């Protein structure tokens, strides 16, 4: 339990290649947070990027 | 120019290009073969990016 992402270090392994040759210039990461039970509004959750 | 046009590969392309005269078939019999860009938008278009 911390107040944010801890110091400390960790490394990464791979999944896919996908051979796609495009052009991407932008991003974007949707998830549905909408209890349409009480009504359809943002819900809390946040998420890090770099 | 077929290639900067179109199609390019990279300066280390590793691999084989295959190719033979194909004279019997739609390419000379009644067909369209085209997409043959002679211009370009900005600069070559950056092997593999299609």
């Amino acid at each position: 339990l911390v107040r944010d992402l801890p110091q400390g270090f960790s490394a990464l392994e791979p999944l896919v290649d996908l051979p796609i040759g495009i052009n991407i210039t932008r991003f974007q990461t949707l998830l549905a947070l909408h209890n349409s039970s009480s009504g359809w509004t943002a819900g809390a959750a946040a998420y890090y990027v770099g | 120019k077929i290639a900067d046009y179109n199609y390019k590969l990279p300066d280390d392309f590793t691999g084989c290009v295959i190719a033979w005269n194909s004279n019997n078939l739609d390419s000379k019999v009644g067909g369209n073969y085209n997409y043959q860009y002679r211009l370009f938008r900005k600069s070559n278009l950056k092997p593999f990016e299609r």
